């Protein structure tokens, strides 16, 4: 509450820097046509941005990255 | 004196013989139930239901009473007929008003039992008051529980209409269960090795034949399951009762086991290990208790 | 009982009754004003 | 705590603060213009007196 | 918008997807209905652990269970498919679900190319994830081990009820089934109860004994003279290891010793392994506390020992319960009619000596000889006598407690009340002693028209009795008035349990919203967003 | 012991009090009055609707021949059909003009219409103790049964409630704010009036404005001091 | 009331209500239908004169009085601005018929308000859901007043008779008197120093029916409003007390009533023993002085005796007809009173004599039995002769540590043989357009049904199964059956119009099984967790195994102590049954008890004493606390303490197994959003809350 | 009145109920032969309902 620099309510989303859809699910009824108003781009971190289009939130195993190495792979010949 | 009698028969044995032997009882007499139960006609006040279940706990063994040890060994069966109306002058059904067949079970054979005249005092059901104009009717007929309903018994039903029959039971045969159903024919406990059988005794039949053919059935299926009983010497695989000579160690896990090493010594529950002996087993001298124990048994019978 | 570390005991909050689960839904001016 | 009436009101002279789940939910919403209660402690008392 | 200008909030127009509480969002996205589910009754099972839960035959006849076609699987699919075991057919590469009949479908419509799948009839061992609702925290919803069972019931095993506030006096739980490899793993590892052992903030178990099982380890600590063989009946299959060093002789302490396998100190509870406190209570064995035995061992290896220690020592305490019984009677409770006579002719002369003292002052102050009372202070007054007879009448019970112990060691309700179980002077005051003064708010009833609360007493009356005082105990059975006192509380507690549920589910709802983005770096450092909010997360960087 | 023998004697029936089943006994009486009294007396009415000239020249509306009848059939031939289990009520209207006239009374008819076959008002019936209904006085009473229902149109068994009316026998006090308090009650005829009228007041106080004490209502009295409408209701 | 708030009887309070019975709400309606009719017409006369001439009334709008549509509406449950006058009828139990139509319902208070007592049943409340504290239940002994319109003005003319003749000299002080109203008419102002013996006067000559009226209520407010008042309308509260009479019980110096009393009833008693018992409404009650009980008016000096009015019955006259199912609720918490009487409606009955005629849902108990530890208004209400239970044995004991957390052991031979067997009985209704009734084309639904196109009776109907041909024109498209278990088909009936409608009654048995509930008399719920085995059970010396095994510590943690009192009755009564004339004697332990316990146990001592002659002290104290040496199945040993034995009526509710089983695989989605539907009797799914969501986010599983 | 065995025990109770009901003896006497508690309880406590006649036909159209 007090990560600001003044003490936030737990109903409002004032100093932190909230997504537009993270504030939708928190049951804000407006918040998409404010930032439709104000021309408002955001990346996708929050769970309820995840969600909303089907990607892995940022918990647990997810907090991580995971390639494939073909390199083995290729150097196998028939 | 009345047309029944609450007696009881006690005996003094071994502990774990007699626990051997009630719970042997329990388990080899079985008597059946009359649960392939078939309503053909009810214009009376009570569902099929009520009917059936009622029906299904007749105490038969007062009627069939000769015919103990087939039925026993499941070699012959019996049915029950009833088809009762309403009347001006005793209103109700007694257990009189049955017909009673034995089922030969070899040749499909269905023959008439005589009927003792004490079941015109028995109830099981009022009907309500006569109207003449208005129909007050039930028919139903009931099987034993180990009958097979083919075409060839259906064909001995010379009193139904066997059309009605084939109905009816094409319309019940999806509910009555499959597996075997019976009762206990009397009590029979053994609070610290003091045997006690509660019975019922009754006027027009003797108590004591019927009595000894249920106790010789008992103690010649008891012997058999005596000699046919192993017990593994392997090892232990937590599923069936084994010794372990390495460590000389026995697992108990069944009740006949469990019986006979406590009544050489042991004091064991179904589920356990033990440091026994197995040399100390002598299974011809159990078998001899159990025809002694047998013998005083008729003799404390005997004495009624 | 007895007390062994009671500084570090820890209390139980658990309600003995709870509720079934729910089933399946399935002019004359002859009033007072209520100003 | 709420559902099993863990807590149970008490009947007090002076100002006190409250237990239970309305007082956690005064002090979450973070309401603003209302009164306060403010403690005062010392060990010369006549500073309290007055 | 409809409402822009009018009032009406039944309408629809394009607003409606975001009306209130019942958005789209929060009802279809953040949550839905799904295909494989369940849903049914639960009941307890003695042969279940807490690692596994029991299907009801029903269940197991509808599910389906997903198995892919790869090289390692190919030829089983293939048998399954001569056998008529497959439900239904997964063409990947059309993307094409067909439901394969039993004789009523093509054998060559199946190709069986890598990368498809095949459902079949759920089998044993498969992680089904199931929980309970309100689902209020963790370990509400875990995911376990699949055996069959009779009956159309969810068997679950009495370890686990605390952990999810449940009992079998009509309660439910669902089931769901995710097949996707990925959700398969993470279900062995991190959902299953072996990993959820320890409590997250206070790490206390979170599975133990429950009810009279409490009893019977406070009972097997206790006796002392026992040969093998009874020893061994006691152990059952857990016996075999169990080693007679060169004694004839055996206590309840041996058992626990080897129950306890491991050689450790911990001031208090163990000296090499062994107890050494005077009894066993509810700390020991029951779950959310902080004496447990299990806690001990999963701290000196792991959490395998923890599990394993809480299924053997349930075993072994249900097999005392069925060797030795348990149970209370009414003799126990009232063997005859000595003690409660004694103390209710106390509570009859001390409530009239209070009553006596009252109408004295009351008198003294009706004529001029003392300056009256501000109310407050008169209730006070009142109040305390009161509260010296309502102890009092505590002392009694603890004495009468303490000498039926002596003449009587073997009492059930006694050992119950030892044990920590349920049992205490207090209740025992209702049962026997006084019910004393019944509150609202804090405060007696009000009087309400005149001066009083029920015509049964004078206008002005002063009696404690009137106002909510109650004298008689259950034993002896409380009057029409007492009865009214007592009811007005309970329907009380009822109205406000019904409304703090209401308002605790959205102020719950609130915090977690709040506070749900808030995680652990690779650091060991507690942020949120791109904002640094503690250095060390515990304090110690280790797990919680 | 004497006050429990009196208070079991009168929890049996009595059938002295024509009391057959006290637990319900209430009830039944409760439709009694209304199925076979109370109805009559609202439908018979005879009532002026417009008046032209000087009282001289009025239309006239007149409601006779209440008629009420029960059904055919017991009500479980009625659940096993499905039917409803309605009474038959039927009743005769005339509108009239009629003139005043030195030589007595002028009537001259508009209109008349009769319900004599018709299902002009279906009511409810109740069942009753021993599936029997306070229309048909036969002599059969079903045992086991106490009634207490009705069958609706859907052939579909209802029952209900008692409710607490809305008008209340005290006035309400209310503090409308600090120092500032109101007095509300209401008023209605008696029972032999129809139809029957309402008035509602409030008293108002405040102690900042001693000459405001009012009572007033809403477009049916004026705003006047209660002390000074006393003093010209009373002459004191 | 601006001064002294908290005396001037508050807007909650019962003193200042009346109540609407059944005819009420019809009257109500008839009234507001006939205005809008008169209405009407009065404005379509109007239009038609100013229109044409010759003022005529058009037709169409003097044959519509509007009456039906409000009745069906009332009957709907639409009444005013209140939505719960009437409902259909849940067919759960045969009480329900006495219980729902005494029911009292208020407007949205929630508190226990002190004037509700001794009027209500103090327990019989909702526990849970909106209704919280807004439903009150009379209680045995109170009704509600009727009145006709004549009578009202008879009585009224003989009060105003009465109060002009007798006080011609004191009734006109209008300055510093009480002010006499009736039903809130001021007619009189009376001498302040004649108040009391008016009040006196007045109430003896109500009793002896000298207004031709019972009932009429007279209060007297004194503490500075200084009023008297006087009410003879409909929808009050009365109840009939004891006088008290210048400081004397009238019921002790009436000696002839004592011999009398058997051969009378209780307007008999009111006609030739006047001034014994008075009618008092809820108003006058509440600002009189009322002692608690005969036995504490008997201990007060004359003196003390000479400030009392009236004197209340017995405490078992204050609970509804609902509570008086329950034994001794007054020995116990309650909370446990409230959660038994709402399970006690639960309880199934012989539900209704037409079981094969009536087309209706409905639980039948199948060999039902007659409780016979009861209280006399079980036995006025007929709630005991149409039974609710069975008498079953039982034992309080652990049972291999199995029946826990209220799950219970029973016997498999005492399900066998009929024990608490029920049947539910179903209805289903279908309409179908004639064509589709008479088209001719076998689809594998159709195996049920006759040539005629209807289901056969006696058949089995299963979860696929369709009850009448409906074939749209060469596709199916009828109704099917969709209940886990089948149901034989009872009764069918058919009506044949411009559509085809046809009503099916269905019958199907449960014997009990796993989840299965039960209760007993004192709110001691619980699932059936096992069937055991009657070779799987302990026993007593004489053979006998428990129906059911109950775990004793709830009954002393949640302190339901009069169930083992009903225990150790019940088996009193098994002992000797009969009186000494050798008639059937039920025990009467009425909920509100008021009897010592020592009393209970002389009366058991002396039934095992008649019973056994020949018994020793530890036989008879072991009988007489119901306690049993009981012995292990498995090995035929003892075990370590007695046991609690005995038999009790047993309660089985209708919260079913099968009832709530549920299960998906795959099926039908919804349109606009394609997801699972909802609905179990529609194959839908479960729905996965966003709590669960948070659960699985909390274990790290993303 | 419809059961033949005793639900608890499984005895036979069918002769005392015909005493009971039909030849309407005096409780006493009939429960002189009985001995059991719940036999007892059961021949002292059972009834057969209360009902109607059943209306035919059954299938009507
Ligand atoms: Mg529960
Ligand atoms: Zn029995």
């Amino acid at each position: 509450l007090c990560a600001s620099y003044e003490p936030e309510s737990v109903n409002k989303f004032k100093f932190g820097a909230a997504s537009t859809l993270k504030r939708a699910t928190f049951g804000d009824n407006k918040a998409l046509l404010n930032a439709a108003l104000h021309k408002k781009s955001e990346p996708i971190n929050d769970n309820s941005s995840c969600h909303f289009f089907s990607k892995v939130p940022n918990i647990g195993t997810g907090y991580y990255k995971y390639f494939i190495d073909l390199g083995l792979l290729m150097r196998m010949e028939r | 004196q009345h047309p029944r009698e609450e007696n009881s028969i006690v005996v003094e044995l071994e502990p774990s013989l007699a626990t051997f032997i009630k719970q042997g009882f329990n388990n080899l007499v079985k008597w059946p139930l009359l649960n392939i139960g078939i309503v053909l006609s009810n214009t009376s006040t009570a569902v099929n239901e009520e009917w059936l279940t009622a029906v299904e706990h007749i105490p038969t063994m007062k009627i069939f009473y000769k015919h103990i040890h087939k039925i026993l060994t499941r070699e012959m069966g019996f049915l029950v007929y009833l088809k009762r109306s309403q009347s001006e002058r005793d209103n109700y059904i007694t257990l009189y008003d049955f017909d009673y067949y034995i089922i030969d079970k070899d040749t499909n054979s269905v023959t008439m039992v005589d009927k003792p005249t004490e079941l015109k005092e028995t109830l099981l059901h009022v009907f309500q008051e006569y109207r003449l104009k208005s129909s007050q009717t039930i028919e139903l007929i009931a099987f034993s529980s180990g009958t097979v309903i083919n075409e060839d018994i259906v064909s001995k039903l010379t009193f139904l209409d066997v059309e009605v029959f084939n109905r009816e039971y094409n319309n019940v045969k999806t509910i009555i269960d499959p597996d075997f159903v019976f009762r206990s024919p009397f009590i029979v406990i053994s609070p610290m090795g003091k045997l006690t059988f509660f019975v019922e005794v009754y006027s027009w039949f003797d108590f004591k034949s019927c009595f000894k053919d249920i106790i010789d059935f008992l103690e010649g299926a008891l012997i058999a399951n005596i000699h046919n009983h192993m017990i593994k010497v392997g090892n232990c695989d937590e599923t069936v009762s084994s010794y372990n000579p390495e460590s000389g160690m026995l697992f108990v896990n069944d009740l006949m086991t469990m019986n006979i090493v406590n009544f050489f010594g042991c004091n064991s529950r179904l589920e356990s290990y033990h440091r026994f002996d197995m040399t100390k087993v002598d299974v011809e001298l159990f078998i001899k208790a159990l025809s002694d124990a047998c013998k005083k048994i008729l003799s404390a019978s005997n004495r009624l | 009982t007895q007390s062994i570390h009671e500084n570090k005991e820890i209390t139980e909050i658990l309600p003995d009754n709870n509720p079934s689960p729910p089933e399946s839904p399935e002019d004359r001016n002859d009033e007072p004003p209520e100003d | 705590q709420a559902l099993s009436s863990f807590h149970t009101t008490e009947k007090s002279g002076a100002v006190k603060q409250k237990l239970g789940f309305n007082e956690f939910n005064n002090l979450t919403n973070l309401s603003k213009n209302k009164t306060e209660i403010i403690t005062l402690v010392s060990d010369d008392i006549s500073k309290l007196q007055s | 918008d409809i409402k822009i200008i009018s009032n009406n909030t039944t309408s629809i127009n394009l607003s409606y997807i975001t009306s209130g509480k019942n958005n789209m969002i929060r009802s279809y996205i953040v949550a839905r209905r799904k295909d494989q589910t369940a849903r049914s009754v639960i009941g307890p099972s003695t042969s279940i652990t807490v690692n596994e839960v029991g299907m009801p035959a029903y269940i197991r006849n509808t599910l389906t269970e997903k198995i892919f076609v790869n090289a390692f699987t190919v030829d089983k699919v293939k048998q399954l498919l001569a056998s008529n075991q497959v439900k239904f057919y997964f063409n990947k590469r059309l993307n094409q679900l067909t439901r394969i009949r039993q004789g009523k479908f093509i054998k060559n419509k199946i190709h069986l190319l890598p990368g498809d799948w095949v459902e079949v009839a759920v089998q044993e061992y498969t992680s089904i994830i199931f929980g309970r609702q309100p689902s209020l925290h963790r370990y509400n919803v875990i995911a376990s081990s699949i055996r069959a069972t009779e009956g159309d019931t969810i068997k679950i095993s009495p370890g686990i009820a605390n952990s999810q506030n449940a009992d079998f006096d009509g309660d439910e739980e669902w089931m769901i089934l995710e097949q996707n490899p990925k959700a398969v793993i993470e279900q062995s590892i991190l959902m299953y109860p072996t990993t959820l052992l320890k409590h997250d903030i206070h790490g206390a178990p979170v599975y133990g004994s429950i009810q009279d099982e409490i009893v019977a380890a406070y009972s097997l600590f206790r006796i002392q003279d026992l040969c093998l063989d009874e020893v061994l009946n006691i152990l059952g299959k857990y016996g075999r290891e169990f080693d007679p060093k060169g004694k004839c002789k055996f206590s309840g302490k041996d058992i626990y010793t080897y129950l306890i396998g491991e050689k450790i100190n911990y001031p208090g509870l163990l000296k090499d392994g062994e107890i050494i406190a005077n009894d066993v209570d509810s700390n020991f064995v029951v779950a959310m506390r902080h004496l447990s035995l299990a806690g001990l061992l999963s701290d000196h290896k792991s959490n395998v020992e923890g599990i394993n220690f809480i299924i053997k020592s349930s075993y072994v305490f249900k097999r005392y319960l069925s060797i030795y019984g348990f149970g209370v009677t009414f003799k126990d409770l009232r063997p005859n009619s000595t003690f409660t006579n004694k103390l209710e002719a106390i509570n009859v002369e001390k409530i009239e000596l209070i009553k006596e003292a009252y109408a004295k002052y009351l008198n003294d102050v009706r004529d001029g000889k003392i300056v009256p009372l501000s109310k407050a202070l008169e209730a006070d007054y009142v109040e305390s006598m009161l509260s010296n007879l309502t102890n009092l009448n505590i002392r009694e019970i603890e004495e009468h407690m303490r000498q039926t112990l002596i003449d009587d060691p073997d009492n059930n309700l006694l050992k119950m009340a030892k044990a920590g179980y349920k049992v205490n002077p207090t209740e025992l005051m209702y049962i026997l002693g006084t019910y004393g003064q019944q509150r609202i708010d804090g405060e007696p009833a009000e009087t309400r028209v005149l001066g009083r609360v029920l015509p049964y007493y004078l206008p002005d009356s002063k009696d404690p009795e009137g106002r909510g005082y109650i004298l008689n105990s259950l034993t002896k059975g409380l009057t029409g008035s007492q009865y009214y006192f007592s009811m007005l509380v309970a329907r009380s507690q009822s109205t406000d349990i019904v409304c703090e549920t209401s308002r605790t589910g959205t102020l719950a709802r609130k915090i977690i919203k709040k506070m749900e983005d808030m995680v652990v770096d690779g650091y060991g450092q507690v942020v949120i967003g791109n904002t640094l909010i503690k250095y060390a997360a515990n304090y110690t960087k280790i797990l919680g | 012991e004497m006050d429990q023998r009196l208070g079991y004697k009168f929890l049996v029936p009595d059938p002295k009090a024509g009391v057959f089943y006290r637990p319900l006994h209430f009830q039944y009486v409760s439709y009694s009055n209304f199925i076979l009294h109370r109805l009559h007396e609202i439908l018979t009415v005879k009532r002026p609707l417009l008046s032209f000239k000087n009282n001289t020249e009025r239309i006239m509306i007149e409601i006779s021949n209440v008629k009420v009848t029960p059904p055919d059939y017991s009500p479980i031939i009625a659940s096993i059909k499905g039917k409803s289990y309605d009474a038959l009520a039927t009743f005769t209207v005339n509108i009239f003009k009629e003139v005043m006239t030195k030589e007595g009374i002028s009537i001259t008819k508009i209109s008349s219409y009769e319900g004599k076959d018709s299902h002009l008002i279906k009511i409810p019936l109740l069942i009753g103790y021993g599936n029997k209904n306070p229309l048909d006085t036969a002599k059969y009473l079903v045992p086991n049964v106490i009634g207490g229902v009705f069958i609706n149109k859907q052939s579909v068994e209802k029952v209900g409630i008692n409710l607490v009316e809305k008008i209340t026998t005290w006035p309400k006090f209310r503090v409308v704010k600090p120092n500032s308090f109101t007095f509300s009650f209401s008023s209605v005829s008696p029972p032999n009036v129809l139809p029957t009228r309402y008035r509602h007041y409030k008293i108002s106080l405040d102690i900042s404005q001693l000459e405001a004490l009012n009572i007033s209502s809403t477009k049916t009295f004026i705003t006047v001091n209660i002390v000074l409408l006393s003093q010209y209701l009373s002459r004191v | 009331c601006i001064f002294h708030t908290s005396r001037y009887p508050d807007r909650d309070s019962m003193v200042c209500h009346r109540i609407l019975t059944y005819g009420k709400y019809f009257e109500t309606l008839a009234h507001d239908e006939l205005e809008n009719y008169i209405g009407n017409i009065r404005n379509d006369i109007m239009n038609n004169h100013k229109n044409r001439g010759t003022y005529a009334v058009n037709i169409h709008v003097l044959t519509t009085p509007g009456l039906n549509h409000a009745f069906s509406s009332l009957l709907s449950g639409k009444f005013k601005k209140s939505d719960g006058s009437y409902r259909t009828h849940p067919h759960y139990s045969w009480m329900q018929n006495i219980s729902i139509p005494r029911s009292v319902g208020f407007y949205p208070v929630r508190k226990y308000h002190p004037s509700q007592y001794l009027y209500f049943c103090s327990s019989d409340v909702p526990e849970r859901g909106p209704q919280v504290g807004l439903v009150s239940q009379l209680s045995v002994l109170s009704s509600i007043t009727n009145i006709l319109t004549s009578e009202y003005l008879d009585l009224e003319k003989k009060i105003c008779e009465y109060i002009r003749s007798y006080y011609k000299d004191d009734i006109s002080y209008f300055e510093t008197g009480f002010p006499i109203t009736i039903e809130n008419a001021l007619v009189a102002s009376l001498n302040p120093n004649m108040i009391c013996d008016f009040v006196t006067d007045f109430r003896r000559r109500k009793r002896m029916g000298f207004f031709g009226n019972l009932e009429v209520g007279i209060t007297l407010v004194r503490d500075h409003m200084n009023e008297i008042r006087i009410n003879i309308g409909a929808g009050r509260l009365v109840r009939p007390f004891l006088v008290v009479d210048n400081g004397e019980l009238m019921m002790d110096v009436c000696p002839e009533l004592e011999s009398r009393l058997d051969d009378m009833t209780f307007s008999d008693i009111q006609k030739e023993f006047p001034h014994v018992i008075e009618m008092v409404d809820i108003e006058q009650f509440t600002f009189s002085n009322v002692c608690e009980s005969v036995q504490k008016f008997r201990m007060m000096s004359k003196d003390e005796r000479k400030q009392y009015d009236l004197c209340d019955f017995p405490a078992e006259f204050r609970d509804g007809y609902v509570a008086s199912s329950l034994v001794g609720i007054n020995h116990n918490s309650g909370p446990r009173a409230i959660l038994g009487c709402a399970q006690a409606k639960q309880a199934i009955s012989c539900l209704s004599s037409d079981i094969r005629n009536k087309i209706d849902n409905g639980i039948h108990l199948m060999y039902p039995e007659r409780p016979i530890v009861i209280s006399k208004a079980l036995e006025t209400s007929k709630i005991a002769a149409n039974c609710f239970g069975q008498h079953v044995t039982i034992a309080l004991m652990s049972y291999k540590g199995i029946n826990q957390e209220d799950g219970i052991i029973i016997k498999k031979q005492f399900i066998q043989r009929g024990g608490l067997d029920i049947v539910t009985a179903k209805k289903h209704q279908v309409e179908i357009p004639l064509e589709n009734f008479n088209n001719k084309e076998r689809s594998n639904a159709y195996s049920k049904l006759e040539s005629n196109g209807l289901v056969r009776l006696n058949a089995f109907l299963e979860s696929g199964d369709a009850m009448a041909r409906n074939i749209s024109s060469s596709f199916d498209v009828s109704e099917k059956y969709t209940d886990m278990y089948k149901s034989r088909v009872e009764r069918v009936q058919v009506e044949l119009t411009d559509k085809v409608k046809v009503r099916v009654l269905t019958m199907k048995e449960r014997r009990p099984i796993l989840g299965d509930k039960f209760t007993t008399r004192t709110s001691q719920k619980g699932t059936v967790a096992y069937v055991a085995d009657e070779t799987e059970l302990p026993y007593d010396e004489n053979g006998i195994t428990p129906d059911v095994i109950i775990n004793s510590t709830s009954i002393f943690s949640r302190k339901t102590i009069s169930m083992l009192i009903e225990v150790i009755l019940t088996a009193a009564y098994s002992a000797k049954p009969y009186n000494n004339k050798g008639e059937n004697r039920p025990v009467c332990f009425p909920s509100s008890n008021e009897t010592s316990i020592d009393t209970y146990m002389q009366f058991a001592k002396q039934c095992y004493e008649h019973s056994n002659p020949k018994l020793s002290d530890e036989e008879l104290s072991d009988k007489i606390f119901c306690e049993k040496i009981l012995y292990d199945p498995e090995t035929d040993k003892p075990y370590a303490s007695k046991v609690f034995f005995g038999p009790i009526y047993y309660l089985r509710l209708r919260h079913l197994t099968q009832d709530k089983a549920t299960v998906r695989c795959r099926g039908k989605k919804t349109k606009l959003i394609r997801q699972a539907n909802e609905g179990r009797k529609r194959g839908g799914g479960i729905k996965f809350g966003e709590m669960e969501r948070d659960c699985l986010i909390a274990h790290g599983a993303a | 009145v419809f059961q033949l065995v005793c639900s608890t025990c499984g005895k036979d109770i069918s002769h005392e109920r015909y005493k009971l009901i039909i030849r309407k003896k005096s409780l006493k006497d009939v429960l002189v032969s009985v001995k059991n508690e719940c036999c007892r309880l059961k021949l002292s406590t059972q009834i057969e309902p209360q009902r109607n006649l059943t209306v035919q036909p059954l299938l009507d159209i």
